[PDB]
């Protein structure tokens, strides 16, 4: 049973799984409205987004005294993030601008990737190595989508029985994609295409927010128990309260290298040849050069106008 | 406003 990282709006907070009667403790105070989360553990990161300052900000964890640092502003509504720990690359969704955003690591080069057809954007979750992204969108057509993350190839994985799909996360062991929807009170399991469909927890959820994943257990947060919840991920069976009584709970991680394995980075040691971006891209040779908004790719492929 | 991320 791992740590579960949890963003609580003022705070972020570290609770062992094994252990969540004690209580949790505080990775990074006095913030605002904390709800996105996510890491680079080989980096000793974790990011954050903000929706009252608007922005998505880091930590370094392995380091004694390291400030909170901006690294993307201007965010309206920045509800979900994912850090690829790959490619080094960090994705949002902005349920406001109705977006689809990547950038660096430390906030350079951004390049919006999609902006029509969202409008409650919320999970994000990443398969570095396999070159996809995949989230949610609770608005008016509700769905999960995914593309690859250089922005090609997008589809619609799941568009029917789905109302408010909150927690989105992979079993990158199973290839399998989980989904908690708040809505409709459950979580279920496919493909990682959509297809075969299974419900893992049928019903009785009562706002499920956020959904991890480790080993054979399920954790989520839910808005109205204020509490983690976790089960086993085949049968739903095992449901039990870990650490309750939280102010507001919101996005969660199994906090893990484990959950990042290492892989090699197709953009190598050169960032792919690329000027600007090297993306993941779920074709070979699994890397996509990239330009900022608005910016051109040249003729070869690689280099971003100048 | 429900399920909205509030404030
Ligand atoms: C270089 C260093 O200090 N690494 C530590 C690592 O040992 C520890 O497992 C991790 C999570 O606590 O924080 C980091
Ligand atoms: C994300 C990451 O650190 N992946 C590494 C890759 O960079 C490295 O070349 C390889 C070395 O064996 O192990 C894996
Ligand atoms: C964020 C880090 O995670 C792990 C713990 O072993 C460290 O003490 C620290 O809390
Ligand atoms: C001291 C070490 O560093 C940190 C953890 O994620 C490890 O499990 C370990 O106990
Ligand atoms: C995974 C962790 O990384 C760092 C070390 O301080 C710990 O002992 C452990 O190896
Ligand atoms: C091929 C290597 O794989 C991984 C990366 O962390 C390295 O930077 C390089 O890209």
């Amino acid at each position: 049973a791992p740590l579960l990282l949890y963003a609580n709006r003022r705070d972020l907070r570290l609770v062992d799984a094994t252990n969540g009667k004690e209580n949790a403790t505080i990775v990074v105070g006095g913030l605002e409205d904390a709800a996105a989360v996510d890491f680079v553990f080989s980096h000793g990161l974790i990011y954050w987004s903000d929706v009252s300052e608007e922005a998505i900000k880091r930590t370094e964890f392995n380091k004694t005294e390291s400030v909170q640092n901006v690294v993307v502003s201007g965010l309206l509504s920045p509800d979900g993030l994912a850090c690829d720990w790959l490619g080094e690359k960090l994705y949002w969704t902005d349920s406001e601008t109705n977006r689809i955003e990547v950038s660096n690591l430390d906030g350079s080069l951004r390049k919006v990737l999609f902006w029509q057809e969202l409008d409650q954007p919320r999970a994000i979750a990443l398969d570095p190595s396999s070159g996809f992204m995949y989230w949610t969108d609770w608005g008016e057509v509700p769905k999960i989508e995914r593309a690859g993350m250089d922005g090609s190839s997008r589809f619609i994985i799941i568009n029917s029985e789905i109302y408010w799909p909150n927690g989105l996360t992979l079993d990158y062991e199973e290839q399998k994609l989980y989904w908690a929807d708040a809505k409709l009170n459950f979580i279920h399991k496919s493909n990682l295409d959509g297809t075969n469909r299974q419900a893992v927890v049928k019903g009785s959820l009562p706002h499920p927010f956020a959904l991890t994943l480790f080993e054979d257990i399920l954790y989520w947060t839910d808005w109205s128990t204020h509490s983690i919840l976790a089960c086993n991920k085949y049968t739903g069976e095992g449901l039990r309260e870990i650490h309750s009584d939280i102010f507001s709970p919101m996005d969660i991680h199994a906090f893990s290298q484990q959950r990042q394995p290492n892989a090699t980075n197709p953009c190598g040691i050169d960032n792919g040849g690329c000027s600007h971006l090297c993306l993941m891209s779920p074709v070979k040779p699994f890397y996509q050069c990239a330009c900022p908004t608005g910016v051109k790719l040249l003729e070869n492929g690689k280099t971003c106008k100048d | 406003l429900p399920n909205a991320i509030g404030r």
